[PDB]
């Protein structure tokens, strides 16, 4: 079946320009629905947008219901999704769960609200949840998650130290400004919660201005805290940006995809030979053509070869590095030395 | 683990043959040629480097035990075998043609023999469809 | 003969100190015009600046028209711009289009508006548009565009996730602050549009302060959103800055321009030999001196040599990398092994 | 025998999931105490939170007092902490000092303040101080400190230049705005202290808005200062983030821990042989199989070998670099040349 | 003979801990003077600070006047500063000019003001200028300048594009908000100057809040401009921080100072041999031991050797790179091939 | 394209001469020497590397077909030839002197024969003015 | 002092035996073989590189004096020896087993002789406990 | 500059002899050995690399003219010589001892002859003080 694979490539792994146009049109219609949701809150546009909302939501719920069914049927092209259990394995993905929730809640809203505040809050939140539909493969989420996980120790360090600085500076400014009254007669720092709110707003470099220290002690503490602890909250962006740039730069020194074909074939062959060694009557035993004690030796040599193949396949999928140069020189020097030893042995044997 | 240590020591002694307590490139190559494989010096060095942990260039009994204590049923090993299989997966749907698999197995890498390639195809046969599923293949390979 | 090229190098691709002085003077007088336009909007300076504007704009439109005509004539020094179609190819460029528009609209304004609000709005926009005249080659735009295109996946990921966080946090803060009334009796969060405005101002770390959450739920949501989603909007600057620094660092390991002379000559020669192989009666067939079936083999060997020449020219234009070391070692090891094999062959031939 | 080691690994160097769960629970209970401290300042929650604080503080002071004693006993597993002097050497660590202070001040407060404003301020500060208990090994502090120390010259340069810019711009804006009166009749810039406060808030990109220049001279100076001197205060975050990313990238090219076993053994052996050379009747003198004047030469050769071993151990603990490639090629080329010299010498000796 | 050098190393190139303590004390006393200047502007502390300022300024002017004379005398230890013209060369340096200005203006102020507004403004600015005295070698300024110059193209690109965006967005927001009146009846955007002030404050992420767009068109334009053009102004900090981190990382792969001793000696020797070749009766002509026409060839070979020595000295002062590996392999491969050719030639001569 | 496959198979068989189904450096060099080229081993390895995709060191029929299916009329190929020509463009106006072009062609790279260099100059002749326009040369070369 | 200079000059003369004023790899290897150590050329080059500062490939008297003027009692040297000892420390508590220490000393690196290994164990013996403390070992090693 | 091109062509012809129009490592080494310097192949390749621009491995007349058209009186050259002199400057005050300069010149790098070292010291003698100023040395060296 090739039609199933073609529609699966159209829907879940788009490539070309037609699929991009289709997905872009879906994104635009979802964005227009979100804009209408925004306009529904305004007083003058409340009635018109809500009146337009009903038919737009009917059209979208029918379209997405049809497309979900088409996609779930087309999932059978893959091997993990063949059969009933494969279909309900497809349904357990987070993106498919979100797609099902958005559609089922849409029908529930259309069937219950049509018969208040909740009846419109639900649909407003549902057309906000539809923006997750853009990323079908989760590529953006995986790209962010890999870099976040790699720099997790640095991120945790910066967050922890920044939180400590925030807590301590907020307490000190609260002590300095506990009783102060500004213009218009209002105590801006009436509690440690107010001090913490001021500290968060200041350390995130927002600075609304609704709470400002007014004593000289508070201003000095705020000056030092703003100078120092702000960098601890600006650090994660720099760490993640430099990481992203470093991965992008490393993408230019990647080995060609055809360079791992022999390594992958060798890994499969070595793994299967290790597997087939477990059969006493296997046909893999005639490679060594009586054989009674050689089996224990062969099963060890095969395991060693399998480990070597694993190492080679691991190395074939990495970008170029100094380790590659070192290994290449080691192998070349060993081969050259072996050749010169062969020359010496031949000369000594022939002429003495 | 009396039997396990006994068989591992017997296997180690079948490689050592010297009573030294270390397996070298020369001894490994000697045994391999006794089996009839005439391995290259680079191949023997690569074989030694994996087992050898300390870095002295030989294999002690602790290193032999550590290397024999591994397992191919590991989840990482299964993922590695699947990723190796995906290199020859053209469509990406988890199926590889029987003819392409046979060609790759016989003509690339270790260059498996025809009889063992047919044995693999018999094992990895989804009712003789002709487009073998390489996930169940890895499943039963790692099942052990 | 060379006067056209000299004036083209003066105008289009300045180099030296005279051209730099000319371009700097043009930039200064354009900036003075912009400052006068700014002063024209002030009540006291409206009359004086506008009175000074007329003669300055007449002088500028005449000078820029003359310089545009001179540049268009001098464009014929190149080979792409020779002839009528070459001139209209030069005029089609975006910078030349902007230059033509700024001049023609300047004459139109000076001939229609001179003899109310639009007549000065247009001239102000036109002298705002004159600052694009500084970049004649588009070097800044190309430098930005290359780095933006290279890091496009990371930029799209950060923008998409930041937009999602903005939308969701704005909705939650709107729900928390829908009915709240601050001091002076004003509902700051009266709609999701107001919540979105607050979210943009907060997430971009501006913090005007005209909309601040006033409930504890809203303050907690704002605290978490400010801590987290702000980095997602500060990320693009870090990504692009690290990219710029990485390119600058890579500029110090570039191969000398003279190292690609043999490679370029070889590429041209191989491409022309592949081209000339298509002629049965060509004079390129006597290099191999009845030729009937050798031609099919020669046309394949020449294509292979052309591909090798393409590879070598591509490698000659890149900075040094680990791939260069690996290729150099491979070639050297192959040559050494061939030499030792020749030693063995000679010894066996001589002494047996 | 080993129980002391197991409990030390449980407490001071946690590893696994049980220790992580224990430490996470401690962190959560400390955070709950901090939240109760925040709620104690609010008027409505003042009575309830303070009433709940007493029992929670008693429970925590007993738990931490028991755990401190258990940990101090368990410190004897190591060798530096064996014995009485080892225990008081453990007690001198900053983290142990903080742990002792938090408990002793807690008992002092519960025994004196319980039997006032200070009696609550002190306990609030003490349960603020309990957040330092999370980092037992100081890993975050050491990770920050190493990168800060490495980039110390750049950090000092940026801070010094930013401080100079802040001082000068604040003085100029003070001169420009000394006599200005804004709306509501209040001189925002009444002194150089006010100008400095404005400068700090502006250069840290906070911008509360309580002090804004109102003259055109002040606005122009503020515009230039904001455009330029702000980057000098945003620089440290970028420097430290790029440094963190560079260390993380360098972590992927680290040599295996088993590669330094021969180097470490060789360093120990060479150091001990240099030490034992000092004994005239030592058994290390029989390595050379009487010996009167050879001792002065042996004691020098051993020192040279010790220095070589030190170099090798230093190199074995570093990540891969171009120096490794250069050294490997040097050694390999020397060995190959020596082998070819041996070939030549053998040929000349045998045949002449 | 060495006293002058010792005091010069004490003053201009401090090293150790005594010189560091001296310079630290000078920095602290200058900072205390700055704090007193700040306190003199405050109304309550105006009299006391000004009264204390007289004696402090007298003491500092005497100390700095004595130390300037001591330093100028001690400058003669170097070779560039020997003699009268050397002393006026030392005095011409920017730091010495600043030191002379701060002292002469201090004496003038203390002799004229003591015997109104300007008489205090001048001395306040003079104690502000004393902070430049800390950096005697200009190390921070040179470190900043090198990195700024290296990334000059990127910095210019970002500044130019950000300026264009600021200008255009300010004009559009001015058009959108020209007639709008906020609460309290005040036109925030009364002119393009006001729009430009708003644009600067917004694009630098300060956000005072004294000017905020109030129409939906203005808010939309401000939202897009804040999202995009802010990164163009945050870019320079990221570029410079990544550059600083890259230089710091490059500092760990620097060659040892002793690797350039032979190269420097060779460069000096080759340059002097090229110089001495110009003398027909020189004693450098006996190296080639009459000589009539060999001079033209010798003077060319010497020039070639000088160029090679220049290249080697340039390479010896750089950190390790891929070029070093490539050159090392080229030389080693050439030597090995020459050796194998020698083997072949010897064998063929002897037996063939 | 059945005729195209037939001619490609004929050329592959002419290169192979062995019936194995792969083309090695030895066979390629043998044919090149039969034509009178005496190529270096490094040159033969470089020739093999481009065509060889799988990396086994030889050329199979699919690899031969893929290599024969390429084109020099590609836009990237045209831009590459123009960039190669710009290395000898002193000004940047798209013109290169006939004498300089002849010197470069005869004395650098593949060292074209004088007769074929004059043939190229005849083909790229802007009315014999002596300053050839190298963009028209690439235009005609890529037109095939 | 003058005695130190005199003895260092005597040692330098013993190494040189030539009066040139420089020590080369050939001379160092000659003396080492006179002691009976047959060092490798790479080993001799490594030995020369540390002492040789200027980089000319030999050792002058100032370089010899600088090398002899060092000391193993340095804090950095003590920390380095401790770090080397921590590689074989399993628990991390500052104790290394006597059997493991003996095996490592005899079978890795310089391969110390059995008699000197027993001498070290006698020196590094905390009342014959069997789990030697390697901190006091480094302490007394760096004491002199 | 007819005379300049004249003697440059004369020198190029003296180096060439073969008449081809290029100078190779073999010809350069032949002339150098005719002068009596027996240069190494690596040295000859390094000498050729600087002059050779096109990269063909030889030296054409334009390359020879470009190399002969340089100058040692350049500001960058003067700064380079000063930086080379600062390596042996201990204090950093711009003075280097006569004995240290003589030792470095005779024992490092090109290993200048004693007679020319004394000639240099005579030229670089500030009234026979014994602590020569290496700035005036470079100043008159670059004066030419
Ligand atoms: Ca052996
Ligand atoms: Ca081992
Ligand atoms: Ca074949
Ligand atoms: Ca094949
Ligand atoms: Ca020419
Ligand atoms: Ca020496
Ligand atoms: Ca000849």
């Amino acid at each position: 079946t090739h039609v199933q694979g073609r529609v699966y490539n159209f829907l879940e792994r788009p490539t070309g320009w037609k699929c991009f146009v289709y997905h872009f049109a879906v994104f635009l219609i979802v964005l227009v629905c979100l804009i209408f949701s925004v306009l529904s809150t305004i007083e003058q546009y409340a009635a018109l947008a809500t009146g337009t909302l009903f038919w737009m939501e009917i059209v979208l719920v029918v379209f997405f219901g049809t497309e979900y069914v088409v996609r779930l049927w087309s999932a059978g092209c893959r091997s993990k999704y063949v059969g009933l259990w494969g279909r309900l394995r497809f349904a357990r993905k987070p993106i498919s769960i979100i797609d099902l929730i958005v559609v089922v809640a849409s029908m529930v809203v259309l069937c219950v609200g049509s018969k208040a505040t909740s009846a419109i809050r639900g649909i407003r939140f549902l057309q906000i949840l539809r923006m997750l539909h853009v990323d079908r493969q989760g590529g953006t989420w995986r790209l962010l998650g890999s870099v976040v996980f790699i720099h997790r120790q640095e991120l945790i360090t910066t967050l922890y130290i920044g939180f400590l600085g925030l807590i301590f500076s907020s307490y000190f400014v609260y002590l300095a400004e506990k009783d102060a009254v500004n213009e218009s007669g209002r105590v801006e720092f009436g509690s440690y919660a107010d001090a913490l709110w001021w500290g968060v707003v200041t350390v995130t470099t927002i600075g609304y201005g609704d709470k400002v220290p007014q004593t000289w002690v508070g201003k000095t503490i705020a000056s030092c805290f703003s100078v120092f602890a702000i960098s601890f909250f600006a650090l994660p962006a720099g760490i993640l940006g430099s990481g992203f740039a470093l991965k992008v730069q490393q993408k230019q020194r990647q080995k060609h995809f055809n360079r791992q074909i022999p390594a992958a074939a060798s890994l499969i062959q070595t793994a299967w030979r290790c597997y087939a060694a477990e059969n006493p009557d296997s046909s893999t035993w005639k490679i060594y053509i009586l054989r009674e004690h050689h089996r224990a030796t062969i099963k060890v040599i095969r395991r060693m070869q399998y480990f070597v193949a694993k190492k080679k396949f691991q190395q074939a999928r990495k970008p170029y590095d100094v380790r590659d140069v070192i290994e290449q020189y080691s192998q070349g020097h060993l081969n050259l030395m072996v050749r010169i030893k062969e020359l010496q042995r031949r000369l000594d044997q022939s002429i003495g | 683990t009396e039997e396990q240590i006994a068989e591992f020591k017997e296997a180690f002694s079948l490689f050592d043959k010297d009573g030294d307590g270390t397996i070298t490139t020369k001894e490994l190559g000697t045994v391999m040629r006794s089996l009839g494989q005439n391995p290259t010096e680079a191949e023997l060095q690569d074989m030694i480097n994996e087992v050898d942990a300390d870095g002295n260039g030989t294999i002690d009994f602790p290193e032999f035990l550590t290397m024999m204590a591994r397992k191919m049923k590991d989840t990482d090993s299964e993922e590695e075998i699947r990723e190796a299989f995906r290199v020859f997966d053209k469509d990406g749907n988890g199926y590889i043609s029987a003819a392409e698999l046979r060609h790759v197995m016989t003509n690339l890498g270790e260059k498996l023999t025809d009889e063992e390639v047919d044995e693999m195809i018999r094992e990895a046969d989804i009712d003789g469809d002709g487009q073998v599923n390489y996930e169940e293949f890895v499943q039963m390979m790692t099942a052990k």
